[PDB]
């Protein structure tokens, strides 16, 4: 239309970047939980149809052995971010023989946003925001971290934070069940009871992917039958 | 069918026929529902002290508590502020001894069984 | 069947009885404008025919020696003539005032009777009588905007004490703007419901006439009308029909219609006042208005009705759906989630097709699996005709 | 150069260019994919088959590597250049790795580029939907999915174009372990779902299959003929 990506609002908002903002809303819920004993990330996958497979849905991605990623909204806008994230990452271990901070490698992949415009731009530059939200979950020196990520790249630590299309009533019973000083198996329960009261679908060890990042540990991606020992209870 | 028999025989106003039918039946709960309606019908009975649940099956054909449930129902229907007489009027709208006694009755008439009245 | 023969001779002779009342009573003709005859006072009509002389209409222009005690008066009667003529005894002088409308005899057209002002009969008719069957409980996830519009339009007139004691001075006017089906004609249709005071629906395109300075003659008699009523309330649906911005465009680019809006912005903030007139604008298109109609003292009041947040969503899901015969476990709080930015009108269209799906099926109680099927067709598979994402930055 | 930012976000949160090329795809020929046991089949409607026309060079099924092949809807010129970039990208794959791609890879740069093509500035969205069938190095059958907006996922058996809705439904409820015992269940079970949407019959089916350890082999019309008749015999004994 007329107006171009780079234009403000008389209320000072960046026009592209809140309606990339409204595009996860209708991506699929994802809650991560930050607690003593590690980050705990969920997500469900919203099998649209028996025939898809629910392996090739891949929605909580290996960042790094210290730090995953769950992404929300448009999927395939989160390629080039987690890309970006996963050069990066590796590229401090070049440089400095160390893992990159979870802040580190949160603020690299926010400034990709906001880096779109029409107009005295590169080639490669992109044409509009990414209409995704990331929640980064990790283990550095400051024991485990997590960080939420949305597409005006503005991102921030939380203990428990919810996005997608259930985000908002996510959230609010994150809020309910959380307290600081709780074992991560309470917090993947949590998360888990909280995703099940919001799905569409019925929950199962099929629809939902489940990923921790320890101390010590490395980052796993919960398998089917570990999904199901926690499935079990609720 | 003990609640429309009953219904049967006071359209019949057949006051034996009534008290049968209210002794008759062995449910609790049926003697209440049918003390409602002949409590609303204006219909009382003399129950005796050997009829189980007498107190309550007394109290509910008195109307003893239609009091509380009005007022119960009038706090659920946010209805119980007073309303004067100039509401009903809306006099503001428009382009004594009678009067004042006019207003009265209208005072009297739209807080009928509230218990509250701002006059 | 053993009673039809009795059935069809008692129906036949009800028939001829009903035939024969009304023979001895009346009820006929109805073309002609005639009233039953039970409502005849015949002898009235007479002594009227007779006492009550017709009274021609005319204007009163000038009066000539009002001070002294022979105070001439002239009159311009219509299309029929203009008159010199004077007060009849029954008449007070201070009665009849230069410019006002009077009834005048045929003989010595002597001024008998002051006049109401002529009022444009398409005005007259375009104040509300009957009123919506909408209340305030139809119109969820806005309940800011119905306080802030409450409030002006409907708390200063029910109480005004109120307002008068702090010297207060409530707003007089309120612009509802949002998307298509968001709720600005739902809520101007529940105000009516709750008002008391006289309520004038005007839609922006009944204002454009013909002719030249028509419209801006429609809006002056409206307010004149308004003005002869204690309290009273304006709705302008679909201001932007007739309040567009003024522009030059080298040729005559909508003037007549920008002289509408004129006289209507001259009419809400002017040299006069404008009275107890609390006008009501309810658009879709807000960023076309002239600024001078969307300036406080003329639409003080600036009420957003954007699309409803996932409380909202579920409380309007929750008033369309209260009489569908629904299953036990329906979760409209999912429903809401599944149709992120949704006007209102589409959650109703989503509950309509719900149960259309499930009278279609056959079955007497919708399920949730048909809410979801409703979802789908409604919110996904029309959304190709959505009006929100392009309406949205009209607001 | 052009640099305009053809996609972009609407207010309602959708990537409008997006969705109109997915409707692009919508207005395809009907193409199916099953994953069976030992044997991806790909059957694509032909839409209207002139009989002027040179079917050998109007092709909706084209084989990506030796191991690899897909079936697209849509545009068919967005398709043949989607196509070739797949190809040279194997080739390089191939080259470099020293091992045929996987059907993951091919089909992971396949949705790359096309949600390149979804964010950059002066390029329209590619407006085809690709269906990848292939075997991996270690056997496994392989049929994956992509979309105009760049999102990818692996199917049993899955249906792009117009027909796409009603041939899902179909293969939702006739998709079972016994539909696919052999390579002629397989092949049985994809004309069917055509079936579902063709018209006028095994005519407008052109249908390829891959085995393990096999090329792309394209079935000749009297083949595909063949197995409607044999369908046809066991719709009777059903009744
Ligand atoms: N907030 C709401 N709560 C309940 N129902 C609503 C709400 N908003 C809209 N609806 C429903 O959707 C319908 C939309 O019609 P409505 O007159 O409210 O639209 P509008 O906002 O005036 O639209 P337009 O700008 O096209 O005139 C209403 O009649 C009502 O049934
Ligand atoms: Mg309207």
């Amino acid at each position: 239309y007329d107006r171009g990506v780079n234009t403000f609002s008389p209320e000072g908002r960046l026009f592209q970047v809140e309606y990339a903002i409204e595009a996860i809303k209708l991506g699929s819920t994802a809650i991560g939980i930050q607690t003593s004993e590690g980050v705990c990330l969920a997500v469900e996958k919203r099998i649209t149809s028996p025939l898809m497979e629910p392996s090739s849905i891949e929605k909580i991605v290996e960042i790094d052995a210290h730090i995953g990623c769950a992404m929300s909204g448009l999927i395939a806008d989160a390629k080039t971010l987690i890309d970006k994230a996963r050069v990066e990452t590796q590229n401090h271990w070049f440089t400095y023989n160390e893992t990159m901070t979870v802040e580190s490698v949160t603020q690299a992949v926010s400034n990709l946003a906001l880096q779109f415009g029409e107009e005295d731009a590169d080639p490669g530059a992109m044409s509009r925001p990414f209409g995704v939200a990331l929640l980064f979950g990790g283990v550095d020196e400051k024991g485990p971290q997590l960080f939420h990520m949305d597409p005006s790249g503005t991102f921030v630590q939380c203990d428990a934070r919810a996005i997608g299309s259930a985000s908002e009533g996510a959230q609010s019973s994150l809020q309910e069940v959380y307290h600081k000083s709780m074992t991560l198996k309470e917090a993947i329960k949590s998360s888990l009871i909280i995703l099940k009261q919001v799905m569409e679908e019925k929950l199962n060890a099929t629809n939902i992917e489940l990923a921790t990042v320890q101390p010590g540990q490395n980052f796993h991606m919960f398998t089917k039958e570990e999904l199901e020992e926690v499935i079990k209870d609720i | 069918r003990f609640p429309e028999a009953l219904r049967l025989a006071l359209m019949l106003n057949d006051m034996e026929l009534v008290e049968d039918i209210f002794t008759s039946c062995k449910d609790v709960v049926v003697q209440k529902q049918m003390a409602f309606m002949l409590g609303r019908h204006g219909v009382f009975l003399e129950l005796s002290e050997d009829v189980e649940e007498y107190e309550d099956l007394t109290e509910i054909m008195s109307n003893v508590q239609l009091n509380s449930n009005f007022l119960a129902l009038a706090r659920e229907l946010d209805i119980m502020e007073p309303k004067v007489p100039d509401d009903i009027y809306k006099t503001h709208l428009e382009n004594s001894a009678r009067m004042n006694l006019a207003s009265s009755f209208v005072n009297g008439f739209v807080n009928a069984a509230f218990g509250q009245d701002k006059l | 069947s053993t009673y039809s023969r009795q059935i069809k001779q008692v129906e036949d002779d009800i028939q001829q009885l009903l035939k024969k009342i009304n023979e001895l009573t009346g009820i006929k003709e109805s073309d002609t404008g005639l009233a039953p005859p039970a409502l005849w006072d015949l002898a009235a009509d007479k002594q009227t025919l007779q006492s009550e002389q017709p009274l021609q209409v005319a204007r009163c222009t000038k009066i000539i020696n009002a001070d002294s005690e022979d105070p001439k008066y002239i009159i311009n009667v219509k299309q029929f003539a203009k008159f010199v003529v004077d007060l009849s005894d029954q008449v007070a002088p201070t009665d009849i005032e230069e410019g006002m409308r009077v009834g005048v005899d045929r003989n010595k057209y002597q001024i008998h009777i002051p006049l109401p002002p002529k009022i444009d009969p398409t005005v007259t008719m375009m104040q509300v009588e009957e009123k919506p069957d909408v209340t305030y409980s139809d119109v969820g996830g806005c309940k800011e905007q119905i306080e802030k519009l409450r409030e002006v339009v409907e708390t200063p007139l029910l109480h005004p004490e109120r307002f008068v004691n702090l010297g207060i001075e409530p707003p007089k006017g309120v612009l509802l703007f949002g998307p298509p089906g968001t709720g600005k004609t739902l809520c101007a249709r529940a105000v009516a419901n709750r008002t008391d005071a006289c309520f004038i629906r005007v839609i922006g395109s009944e204002l454009v006439q013909k002719y030249v300075g028509e419209g801006a003659r429609m809006v002056r008699e409206l307010f004149e009308m308004a003005r002869t009523k204690k309290a009273c309330l304006i709705f302008f649906d679909e201001i932007d029909a007739i309040g567009g911005a003024r522009f030059d465009d080298g040729a005559g680019g909508d003037n007549e219609v920008q002289r509408t809006m004129l006289e209507l912005i001259n009419q809400l903030d002017g040299f006069d006042p404008r009275g107890n007139i609390k006008v009501l604008m309810a658009t879709n298109r807000p960023d076309t208005l002239d600024p001078a109609l969307m300036r406080p003292g003329r639409l003080d009041r600036k009420i957003e009705f954007s699309l409803p947040d996932l409380e909202g969503r579920t409380h309007i899901f929750k008033i369309h759906a209260r009489s569908m015969s629904v299953e036990r476990d329906i979760r409209f709080e999912l429903l809401a989630r599944l149709c992120p930015n949704s006007t209102g009108a589409e959650i109703r269209s989503v509950c309509t097709e719900a149960g259309m799906f499930a009278i279609r099926a056959r079955r007497k109680i919708a399920t949730e699996k048909d809410f979801l099927e409703a979802v789908n067709k409604v919110i996904k598979s029309y959304a190709k005709f959505s009006a929100t994402p392009r309406y949205m930055t009209y607001n | 150069s052009y640099d305009r930012a053809i996609t972009v976000f609407s207010p309602d949160g959708h990537l409008f260019q997006v969705e109109y090329a997915q409707e692009a795809v919508k207005k395809g020929s009907t193409a199916v994919g099953v994953r069976g046991r030992d044997i991806v089949v790909l059957g694509v409607e032909k839409k209207s088959v002139a009989k002027l026309q040179d079917e050998r060079t109007v092709r909706k099924i084209c084989a990506l590597d030796d191991n690899v092949c897909m079936a697209f809807a849509g545009l068919t010129a967005d398709a043949r250049i989607v196509i070739n970039r797949a190809r040279v990208e194997c080739q390089s794959h191939r080259l470099t790795v020293e091992d045929p791609v996987t059907v993951e890879y091919i089909t992971r740069y396949i949705a790359s580029l096309k949600q390149r093509y979804t964010q950059s500035n002066g390029r329209r969205p590619f407006g085809i939907s690709a269906l990848i069938v292939g075997f991996d190095f270690d056997g496994t059958p392989r049929l994956y999915q992509t979309d105009p907006s760049g999102t990818y996922h692996a199917w049993k058996a899955n249906a792009i174009g117009r027909g796409a809705k009603s041939v899902r439904e179909f293969l939702e409820k006739n998709y079972t372990d016994e539909a696919i015992e052999t390579d002629d269940l397989t092949i049985k079970l994809v004309i069917k779902a055509l079936l579902e949407v063709v018209q006028s019959g095994g005519k407008n089916i052109e249908l390829a299959v891959m085995r393990r350890d096999q090329s792309l082999k394209i079935l000749n019309p009297e083949e595909i003929e063949k197995y409607v008749a044999e369908i046809e015999k066991e719709k009777e004994e059903n009744e």
